[PDB]
């Protein structure tokens, strides 16, 4: 029943610093801990890893010399001060406990991971979505099936959530994962598989909520008319 | 200077 | 420190069916390495560790094996869990996770239903202009979508968005968005995506013209 919670993420600068921590459920301890890292569609990458009596630290080559990586058992709080940061290092940051070891074919193994803290490294500001119906017409119809959506444009920072009807339509819906663009900021589309009889029947609402800058949108999806 | 029985073992 | 490998890097096989993932490393790990599972929104979990020792919970159908430099993890008999992204890691010299395998559910061809968008005229009249073409629940996943302006071809203002393989259907769906200045999309009348597909007798243009209805 032992966890793992990391704080301190958030919004920073480049070139500013950030500090994680990591607890661990209560007291010492007697298990190294490490900082492991996921950039957005990425795999895993190894951050840094120190033992159980802080005796022994090390760094991935990527972050060397602008990580500091240190430990309490007393409180058993894991940190990770983060130096001279670049936009190369927005990931999720997870906190992880990773031992494993046969000796004289004992087998024990401890791996307890949290659930991580986001990292964002940039010089753009926040700011709130611009909602633009993607809207029905011959061109998105396609025997009987029409498709409609919504243009979630110029977000920062991530995440937003898009929802249909209030979550009343789920099905035949795909809301894309996020692009970056040159300016950076996110944009991403809702597009949802309707019945084109329907189009003339059925109201059809995607919701719209980006938390980091407070904006709620509820924007209408009509058919193209004259 | 890295051991693996330093980040492994059996407290 | 250490490269680790992972090869292949798409799986594609049938529930029922059984896998064979590849991690090679530069150097000798010796028998430190360990397999992790991970899927969308949650956090790796430990399958194997110390190349043969399964984790408590663990199906017996995974199974890891090899030393020094060659490992293979193996899932005799694919349950509908197991599609998902594996990372090999070695403990030897520091820790090292591989880029990772992903494994995903094999179905028959499946061609793309295309559907362009014209640029709403709320974002026109915003400044901007977004032409989406979509990709609905096709497969297999590899699909080139082509921008094409009164028949000139586009490069660079264009960016693809897939999502992940559904539940369901086990097919993919994408998003490419033409990113043009307004200024430059009412010059030009034809826009369309040609879209080239597996599934596809031939190349599917969709298009429109600038203000059809
Ligand atoms: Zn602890
Ligand atoms: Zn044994
Ligand atoms: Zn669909
Ligand atoms: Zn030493
Ligand atoms: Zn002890
Ligand atoms: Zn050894
Ligand atoms: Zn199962
Ligand atoms: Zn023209």
């Amino acid at each position: 029943e032992e966890q793992l919670v990391e704080s301190g993420g958030g919004l920073v600068q480049p070139g500013r610093s950030l500090r994680l921590s990591c607890v661990g459920s209560g007291l010492f301890e007697e298990h190294a801990m490490h900082w492991v890292r996921q950039a957005p569609g990425r795999g895993l990458e190894w951050v840094s890893g120190i033992s159980w009596n802080s005796g022994s630290v090390g760094y991935a080559d990527s972050v060397k010399g602008r990580f500091t990586t240190s430990r309490d058992n007393a409180k058993d709080i894991l940190f990770l001060e983060m130096n001279t940061l670049r936009s190369e290092d927005t990931a999720l940051y997870f906190c992880a406990i990773m031992v494993a070891t046969t000796k004289n074919d004992f087998h024990y193994y401890k791996d307890v991971w949290g659930k991580g803290t986001t990292v964002t490294v940039s010089s753009a500001s926040t700011k709130g979505p611009s909602v633009f119906p993607l809207a029905p017409s011959s061109k998105s119809t396609s025997g009987g099936t029409a498709a409609l959506g919504c243009l979630v444009k110029d977000y920062f920072p991530e995440p937003v959530t898009v929802s249909w009807n209030s979550g009343a339509l789920t099905s035949g819906v795909h809301t894309f994962p996020a692009v970056l663009q040159s300016s950076g900021l996110y944009s991403l589309s809702s597009v949802v598989t309707v019945p084109s009889s329907s189009l003339g029947t059925q109201t059809y609402i995607c919701n719209v909520n980006h938390k980091p800058s407070n904006t709620k949108v509820d924007k209408k999806v009509e058919p193209k008319s004259c | 200077d890295f051991h693996f029985e330093v980040f492994n073992f059996v407290p | 420190q250490i490269v680790l490998t992972q090869s292949p890097a798409t799986l594609s096989l049938s529930p029922g069916e059984r896998a064979t993932l590849s991690c090679r490393a530069s150097q000798s790990v010796s028998n430190h390495l360990a397999w992790y599972q991970q899927k969308p929104g949650q956090a790796p979990r430990l399958l194997i560790y110390e190349t043969s020792n399964r984790a408590t919970g663990i199906p017996p159908r995974f199974s890891g094996s090899g030393s020094g430099t060659d490992f293979t993890l193996t899932i005799s008999s694919l349950e509908p869990e197991d599609f998902a992204v594996y990372y090999c890691q070695q403990r030897n010299n520091w820790y090292t996770f591989g880029q990772g395998t992903k494994l995903e559910i094999k179905r028959t061809v499946a061609a793309p239903s295309v559907f362009i968008f014209p640029p709403s005229d709320e974002q026109l009249k915003s400044g901007t202009a977004s032409v989406v073409c979509l990709l609905n629940n096709f497969y297999p996943r590899e699909a080139k979508v082509q921008w094409k302006v009164d028949n000139a071809l586009q490069s660079g203002n264009s960016q693809e968005s897939v999502t992940e393989q559904d539940s369901k259907d086990s097919t993919y769906s994408l998003s490419s968005t033409l990113t043009l200045s307004k200024a430059d999309y009412e010059k030009h009348k034809v826009y369309a995506c040609e879209v080239t597909h597996q599934g596809l007798s031939s190349p599917v243009t969709k298009s429109f013209n600038r203000g059809e209805c």
